């Protein structure tokens, strides 16, 4: 249906679908099945839905075998829903999760970006504890080189 | 020889010496503060029983002694010489304060409807409360209809499932004014599990519903906010097939056996492969003779 | 009947063993419980749970006069008006 | 007040109605209501959730034996 | 030198107090010194930390409260007593009547005590604890002394009111040292007669109840080995703390019957 | 006394309970023959 040059009805069938209770294998068809929810939910610009459903995830479950595309696109998702909403700290913190992650860490493009919008992400919050603490953080960080007219 | 020889009597040596710098040690007087008077002084009791205004070690720091603080008063000075943790009594999992004990999801073969229903009861709360807040979100549930069949079992899965640990408490003036204070530690450690409601001459334990950490549920349970009803079957329609192989530790022998077996449980089982010991496969018609045996 | 209900929970327990050590050392005894619908009626508790020392040293003399142990030329004469409320445990015929 | 509503939530159609409910059972019908709503999974209560607690709370006083009236 | 002075400083009126408990700061203690007392300590003192795990027998100075020398155990001699000295012999075929509670009390104790290795070589749980309730004059004393008699192991008499003395704390120690015997003398048969007298339902009255949760737990601490089989024995169980009566304690009930026609001809 | 401590052989370090009071470990003083213990003989005991 989402193929078929029309969305406005492609969230509705797939924002019907319970994996969490459905009672599947375990933790790889479902989180597929809620980052679609969550993709179609983007793409119609239903935020609302779009934060009630992510908050079905649990993180924690994504330091795991596979699970690296799944949280790609987990925190890529969430990250395009804040930069829709407005937070920026919120961002930056997504982008030092997809940052640590480890196939991120390979290949030099695959961390340089990464690295570059977290250091934005940093700078485009406002002065409170917790943005003076990733400003620490993500001082120097060794990795961060002397990008060119960048960490200046 | 040198090497090992001056180690030992090193080790020695330092141990006798350790034994007689320890033989001038002094012991303490264990005891709780009770009511923190100027910041100089504090109202302790002692073990034994007799209270004293009693001083604060400097270099012990304050604000971590208030009352029901463990201290190790001075044996003659009585002064507060440092802390110490709460003492374990055996009143604590007797008392029903154990968070951990679980033992599995599929050792609950069927009983499907039921664990999907207690899913959606307990679960959306202990994960986003958010959502009920945009409300508020249910607290109590029942499980109910005959002796609750795996009642307690049906928690300690589920709980598993949901990743919350646990809080059992049974309920078969005292005791129902400490089991409302463990409350502040219940939260502190999530499922609670009120259970053996029935057996009642006691009155301040009502439904008292206090307001805690957002997150954290219970599911309350006898048979005859908390708005569920998880109706049970005593038997199951055809899951005594189930509950058998799941229960089979130690299938055509299973029909057999549940075809006229008509319990509430695996304890016929539990019977099948204990009388067979007395008389690991190789039982067949041994679990159908017991089934017909056992009385009940 | 009234030198085994004290204070000091388990005194009268102690009372009633120190009685039928006494009877053991001696080569033929003759007890004479008397009044002992004092010591000992129903063991229903409800409200009578303070008054549970009492019981107890029953339960004591029921497993004196007849338990794991032989009891020995101890000859027991138990008197009491009332034999309606006394417990089943003392009134059983291994006993009286 | 402090609940999320539509707008074609109208209260002011719960209550022309007789019936003789009391201040315990009007919070049972909105916390029902939400309750109902979040489980058929919305973020905003409707006429059909109020309708569906209003007859879950109005009508339990029911199921007693009819021959006593 | 040292250790003459050591020697020297340990004379011998040391108090026996307990270990109750133990924190680790160096190693520390808390003893309870049996002058009822509870005495914290920084450092152990002479005890080489042994793992000095809580509850043990320790000799600790009158003033200073250092641990001193360890000692190895304490019975009381109500325990010390409290054993079959003569093993009773009255019969099996003996006991009329009972038929399938004798047998199933034969499985459940001997049959465990005897051949442990084939119960849970079959997955099988031999439970350990059975109660015997009954109407008063069954004969569930006259069951248990025929299994004292022959069953050989150790067999360990519990006599109810024998647990509720005056002193706090003492009714636990003597319930303590009732079952570290059990273990020491394994395999061993541990008959409690008249449950209903170490703990009714609540609650001197508070010392009763410690007493009786101290037998909880100690049951409690049981596993599959450890080869301690406890029979309780009663003759109204009018509710007995349920929880008495729960998963791993007490859950093989032995309910006696009254005489039928044939168990009165047999008895007779 | 309660438990004669297994006597160690030589230095036989006896035990007693003083009952309500106290349970202490205690030596022989003066004692001719230090074998009438008997394990439960109701011994004598000093103050300090
Ligand atoms: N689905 C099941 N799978 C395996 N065992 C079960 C199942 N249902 C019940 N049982 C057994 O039945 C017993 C019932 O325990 P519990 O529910 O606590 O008591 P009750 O059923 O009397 O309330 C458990 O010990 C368990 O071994
Ligand atoms: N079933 C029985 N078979 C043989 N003797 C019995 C039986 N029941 C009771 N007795 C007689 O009574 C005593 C045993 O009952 P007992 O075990 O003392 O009862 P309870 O357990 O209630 O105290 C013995 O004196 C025995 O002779
Ligand atoms: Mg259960």
């Amino acid at each position: 249906k989402e193929q078929n040059g029309d969305v406005k009805e492609a969230a509705s069938i797939l924002q019907e679908l319970q994996v969490e209770t459905y009672g599947s294998m375990e933790k790889k068809e479902r989180v597929e099945f809620i980052l679609e929810q969550m993709r179609l939910c983007l793409a119609v610009k239903d935020y609302i839905r779009t934060q009630i459903i992510s908050k079905k995830i649990n993180t924690k479950f994504f330091q795991e075998e596979n699970t690296e595309k799944l949280k790609l696109k987990y925190y890529n998702l969430m990250i395009q829903l804040d930069q829709h909403e407005g937070s920026y700290l919120s961002i930056c913190k997504h982008y030092r999760a997809i940052y640590d992650t480890p196939c991120i860490q390979a290949e030099s493009e695959k961390w340089q970006q990464a690295l570059k919008s977290v250091v934005l992400y940093v700078i485009l919050a406002p002065f409170d504890n917790e943005q003076s603490d990733l400003v620490h953080r993500i001082s120097g960080d060794k990795k961060l080189e002397e990008i060119p007219k960048y960490k200046d | 020889e040198l090497r090992e020889q001056l180690k030992e009597l090193t080790k020695q040596y330092e141990k006798s010496e350790n034994d007689l710098k320890a033989l001038q040690s002094v012991g303490q007087i264990v005891g709780e503060v009770l009511k923190q008077l100027t910041e100089e002084k504090f109202i302790v009791k002692a073990t034994n029983g007799p209270r004293y205004v009693v001083g604060c070690r400097r270099q012990l720091d304050k604000s971590k002694l208030k009352p029901g603080t463990r201290v190790a008063l001075d044996m003659t000075t009585l002064t507060i010489m440092r802390y110490l943790p709460r003492e374990v009594d055996p009143l604590v999992y007797n008392m029903s304060h154990e968070d951990p004990g679980n033992v599995s999801y599929s050792e609950i073969g069927g009983l499907s409807e039921q664990i999907r229903e207690l899913r959606e009861v307990i679960e959306l709360p202990l994960t986003n409360p958010e959502l009920f807040q945009r409300i508020i979100p249910p607290k109590g549930c029942l499980l109910y209809g005959p002796p609750g069949t795996g009642k307690t079992l049906l928690a300690r899965a589920v709980a598993s499932q949901l990743d919350c640990n646990f809080l059992k408490v049974v309920s078969s003036g005292e005791s129902a004014r400490l089991i409302r204070e463990m409350f502040n530690y219940a939260r502190d450690h999530c499922i609670i599990f009120m259970d053996e409601i029935d057996a009642l001459m006691e009155l301040l334990n009502q439904m008292d519903g206090f307001d805690t950490l957002h997150r954290v549920k219970m599911i309350m349970a006898t048979n005859r906010r908390l708005d569920r009803k998880i109706h049970i079957d005593l038997p199951n329609e055809q899951a005594r097939l189930d509950i058998l192989k799941i229960h089979a530790g130690p299938e055509i022998d299973y029909e057999a056996i549940v075809k006229l077996s008509d319990g509430f449980n695996g304890a016929d089982l539990r019977n099948v492969c204990t009388e067979a010991g007395m008389f690991v496969q190789e039982d067949f018609m041994k679990a159908v003779r017991k089934v017909a045996d056992s009385k009940k | 009947g009234s030198e085994l209900v004290q204070k000091y929970v388990g005194e009268g327990a102690r009372m009633v063993r120190e009685l039928f050590e006494m009877a053991r050392t001696k080569k033929a005894c003759l007890i004479f419980f008397d009044e002992i619908d004092a010591i000992g009626g129903a063991r229903f508790d409800d409200g009578a749970g303070g008054d549970n020392e009492v019981q107890r040293t029953m339960l004591e003399l029921i497993n004196q006069l007849d338990g794991f142990d032989p009891r020995g030329n101890i000859k027991v004469l138990m008197a009491t008006n009332r034999p309606d409320t006394l417990d089943p445990a003392l009134m059983r015929p291994g006993r009286l | 007040s402090k609940m999320n509503l539509s707008e074609e939530v109208d209260l002011e159609d719960y209550v022309a109605r007789p019936d003789k409910i009391s201040g315990a059972d009007i919070n049972s019908i909105c916390q029902e209501s939400g309750m109902l709503a979040v489980r058929e999974n919305r973020y905003i209560v409707l006429a059909k959730d109020f309708e569906k607690a209003y007859k879950t709370v109005i009508k339990k006083d029911e199921q007693e034996h009819e021959f006593y009236k | 030198e040292n250790s003459e002075k050591i020697k020297v400083n340990k004379t011998l009126p040391y108090l026996v107090s307990n270990v109750i408990e133990l924190l680790d700061v160096g190693k520390c203690a808390v003893i309870k010194t049996s002058t009822r007392q509870t005495y914290f300590l920084p450092v152990i003192g002479l005890v080489d930390a042994e793992k000095l795990k809580p509850g043990d027998l320790v000799g600790v100075n009158k003033d200073s409260y250092l641990i001193l020398e360890t000692l190895p155990t304490e019975y009381d001699s109500r325990v010390k007593a409290m054993e079959v000295d003569e093993r009773p012999t009255e019969q099996y075929s003996d006991i009329g009547g009972l038929d399938k509670q004798i047998q199933e009390l034969v499985e459940a104790i001997v049959l465990p005590m005897n051949h442990k290795e084939k119960f849970e070589n079959l997955g099988i749980q031999p439970p350990k604890g059975v109660l015997m309730y009954g109407p008063p004059g069954t004969g569930k004393t006259l069951l248990a002394r025929a299994c004292a008699a022959q069953t050989k192991a150790t067999f360990l008499k519990l006599a109810g009111p024998q647990l509720v003395q005056m002193f706090i704390g003492d009714g636990a120690k003597l319930v303590r040292d009732a079952f570290a015997l059990a273990k020491e003398k394994a395999p061993s048969i541990i008959f409690i007669d008249e449950l209903d007298a170490i703990g009714t339902k609540r609650f001197g009255d508070r010392e009763v109840q410690r007493t009786m949760l101290e037998l909880l737990n100690q049951l409690d601490g049981f596993q599959p080995n450890t080869q301690v089989k406890v029979i309780a024995a009663t003759n109204r169980v009018d509710i007995l703390d349920p929880a008495l009566l729960r998963s791993g304690r007490l859950d093989r009930k032995i309910e006696f019957p009254m005489p039928n026609e044939e168990a009165r001809a047999r008895i007779m | 006394c309660t438990k004669i401590i297994n006597a160690d052989s030589e230095d036989p370090k006896y035990i007693i309970n003083v009952k309500q009071f106290a349970k202490f470990v205690v030596d022989l003083s003066d004692q001719v023959a230090p074998t009438d213990i008997e394990e439960g003989m109701r011994v004598g005991v000093d103050r300090n």
